[PDB]
């Protein structure tokens, strides 16, 4: 009956004056937008369609003409941005907001869905969305004692639309609706669900992405141990999110990186540090260089968990991204290091993989590399061993590596080099 | 310090 409708026999039903018509027609829109292969998306803004589509949300005397066009305008709103624009220029935002109190289940999760797409746009309709007043009815639905009693597609429709009213940057969302927000997040973050643990990552990995203060929000609910937890978890689309949230929090200041420690995540690195996935390896070997730019006690605790030789693995073996996070760790290590603390990190071996590094066609990671090598020099100056060290360069071809680098395009590269050879090679 | 999720998705079934 309402499979395959032309554009033209859905508008013709759409103005009809028949409000029985007019819902055929509708869910004929709504069986067109959802199809796999290409939805007509734009010949049905240019129809004119969404005013009628918007005007159909607030017909409470008819329910399925309210789901039909919910349907049809979350998958316009689930394109491009202009697309999404459309949606939102019909006057959509206010009305789908009304239908979250709807006494129909699968109408008010509907405008979720919508409302979730629109604020997923980008931080002007997050932020607009948020100004129609979006935020207390969503967390209303989740006002109950257990959400275990809430349908699992509806909690996951409403986890989802929260993490992208936490999305973006420029600007980040509104101070106050993030503490209004982040509550119900910490709640939805103690589920049971894999799929509501994952979406709840990744909300508080979009607020932890942003200068100390808005960290700060975060790691002052006592969430971090509950991401470490996470961040052991077996699902992947778990891990993943929560790796991300632990690695914005180091960033933050040396105290929010030290919650992260007490927690236990370091323990978890040995398994992060040769993950299977190339992308957990990375960030967790990015995670590990901002630990490494902490203070002595946090390198130590480093140290304590055997993570050096793990840093050193990586450095020896891993995609080029990943080595050049290793390579930031160590750079950081060497420079804020005890004495001690950079002796070991030669002893564990990290002296051959670093200079195997210096033939890499990226000139980033060779400065890094000639800062961590000069670190290491200073220390053992120090202990009255930079000829030891010498040795051990010259041996592994590390000498003949930086000799090259003499002549190598790049200013601090070709002066930091003739320095270490000035200094320690002649 | 040194500083995957879809933003939209469409209803199928």
């Amino acid at each position: 009956g309402t499979v395959n409708w032309s554009v033209e026999d859905i508008v013709k039903g759409i103005n009809s004056n028949n409000l029985e018509s007019q819902l055929q027609a509708t869910q004929a829109a709504r069986k067109l937008l959802s199809r796999e292969k290409q939805p007509p998306i734009d010949n049905i803004i240019r129809a004119g369609l969404i005013p009628k589509f918007v005007s159909f949300l607030g017909k409470t005397d008819c329910s399925p003409i309210q789901f039909e066009s919910a349907w049809a305008l979350t998958n316009i709103a689930s394109g491009t941005s202009e697309q999404t624009k459309a949606v939102v220029d019909g006057g959509a935002i206010p009305a789908f907001i009304s239908l979250l109190a709807s006494p129909h289940a699968h109408i008010s999760e509907q405008a979720v869905w919508a409302l979730g797409n629109i604020a997923g746009d980008g931080s002007a309709f997050r932020d607009l969305v948020i100004k129609h007043g979006a935020i207390d009815p969503l967390l209303a639905l989740l006002a109950v004692p257990d959400l275990s009693t809430l349908a699992c597609g509806y909690l996951r429709n409403l986890t989802w639309t929260l993490s992208n009213l936490c999305r973006n940057k420029n600007p980040a969302p509104p101070l106050d609706a993030v503490e209004q927000i982040l509550p119900t997040l910490v709640r939805l973050l103690h589920h049971n669900d894999p799929e509501v643990l994952a979406d709840s990552c990744w909300a508080i990995s979009y607020l932890t992405d942003g200068p100390n203060e808005r960290i700060e929000m975060v790691v002052k609910k006592g969430v971090v141990p509950q991401l470490v937890k996470l961040l052991g978890a077996t699902e992947l689309p778990i891990v993943t999110p929560a790796l991300r949230a632990i690695g914005n929090i180091v960033t933050g200041t040396d105290e929010q990186t030290q919650k992260v420690i007490d927690a236990g995540a370091l323990a978890v690195f040995p398994s992060l540090l040769t993950n299977p996935k190339t992308n957990i390896q990375k960030e967790a070997t990015w995670t590990m260089s901002n630990i490494t730019a902490g203070r002595q006690d946090q390198i130590q605790q480093v140290v304590n968990h055997g993570l050096v030789p793990f840093l050193v693995g990586v450095l020896s073996k891993a995609d080029f991204k990943t080595q050049k996070e290793a390579a930031w760790a160590i750079t950081n290590y060497t420079s804020g290091g005890t004495v001690e603390q950079i002796v070991y990190l030669v002893h564990c071996g990290i002296i051959e993989p670093l200079m195997n590094l210096l033939s890499a066609k990226d000139t980033k990671i060779i400065q890094v590399i000639l800062d961590a090598i000069s670190n290491i020099f200073q220390a053992a100056e120090k202990l009255g061993e930079t000829e030891k060290l010498s040795i051990m360069i010259e041996e592994c071809g590390g000498l003949d590596k930086i000799e090259a680098l003499q002549r190598h395009e790049n200013e601090s590269v070709y002066k930091a080099s003739l320095n270490l050879i000035e200094k320690y090679f002649s | 310090k040194r500083t995957h999720r879809a933003k939209k998705m469409s209803k199928t079934h």
